[PDB]
């Protein structure tokens, strides 16, 4: 959107899938401990556009804050050992189930601008996915439906399912949520092009941890009136999640 | 539109 | 185990500038 500058270290979770060539942004992601990153599915394979990468095709930037710069001493690049589609990722209708996991080819040292995100549990999972609850989105995506020159970070509120569905022509299924405000509502953003696999996340008031409770997945344009944000529900995936790191690493 | 990462990576 | 706790922000009890709106929407 219609977002702002992030903070430095604001979202120290916040990943950028870099493509080696030619160097360009392919994706945001957030890192959720030393050595796994969490995207969308379609950042890494939507045949209907012949996308379809590979390991060797990509790269993992984190610590970032500026989109193109080298951010020399302060992010840090990795290389993929392993990618993790969904099984039942559903990308010939609906994207359903856009989720994919990476793991690094070597753990990545924390810093003041490298850090994980915590995962939700199903308690704090019912305790925040209320619609009209708030979230937060981050990425270095389309400003429009230019492109920026810091991380962009916008609040939004869940939207009630049944809005959600209104809203579109698409079947939307129990392993997504909408977000973003109504027309009468005034205030507007959203994520667009480019913010696709990054967080959407949560500040527990009753931890004071953040957890990402979402992944940026689609949108019928961005920021249009009576449309919204769909994002993967994290906690719904989470069973498959916890087998892909169990059993992986 | 990127500046140059290290020929490392 | 000290995921989704800040450097810059939670570890020092610093606030980032719209983290309140979260809340008051909670
Ligand atoms: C297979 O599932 C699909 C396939 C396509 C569409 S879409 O609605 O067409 N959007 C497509 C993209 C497109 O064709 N838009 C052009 C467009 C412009 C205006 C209107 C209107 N009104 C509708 C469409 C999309 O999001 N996706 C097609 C494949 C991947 C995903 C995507 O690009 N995601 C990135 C993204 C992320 C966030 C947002 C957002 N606004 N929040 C939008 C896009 C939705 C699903 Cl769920
Ligand atoms: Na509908
Ligand atoms: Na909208």
């Amino acid at each position: 959107v219609e977002g702002s500058d992030a903070e430095i270290g604001m979202s120290p979770w916040q990943v950028m899938l870099f493509r080696k060539s030619p160097q360009e942004l392919l994706c945001g992601a957030s890192l959720i401990s030393d050595r796994w990153v969490l995207t969308a599915a379609h950042c890494l394979l939507y045949p209907p556009w012949d996308k379809n990468f590979t390991e060797n095709d990509l790269l993992v930037r984190i610590g970032k804050h500026s989109r193109t710069r080298y951010e020399r001493n302060i992010e840090k690049i990795s290389m993929l050992e392993k990618i993790y589609i969904h099984p039942r990722y559903n990308w010939r209708e609906n994207l359903d189930r856009d989720i994919a996991l990476m793991k690094l080819k070597k753990p990545v040292a924390f810093s003041d601008y490298i850090h994980p995100v915590c995962l939700p549990d199903r308690e704090t999972a019912a305790s925040l996915l209320q619609a009209g609850y708030k979230g937060r989105v981050t990425g270095w995506g389309n400003l429009k439906e230019g492109q920026p020159s810091v991380l962009q970070v916008v609040n939004l509120p869940i939207v009630e399912r049944p809005v959600c569905k209104d809203s579109t022509r698409i079947r939307i299924t129990d392993n997504m949520f909408c977000a973003g405000y109504k027309p009468d509502e005034g205030k507007r953003g959203d994520a667009c092009e480019g913010d696709s696999g990054g967080p959407f996340v949560m500040k527990s008031p009753f931890n004071n941890r953040w957890y990402q409770m979402g992944i940026v997945s689609w949108g019928e344009g961005c920021d249009r009136d009576g449309k919204y944000g769909f994002y993967t529900h994290v906690f719904r995936l989470k069973k498959w999640i916890q087998k892909v790191i169990d059993q992986f690493g | 539109d990127f500046e140059e990462i290290p020929e490392e990576y | 185990a000290d995921c989704g706790l800040r450097p810059l922000f939670e570890k020092k009890s610093l606030e980032d500038k719209t983290e309140r709106e979260l809340l008051e929407s909670y």
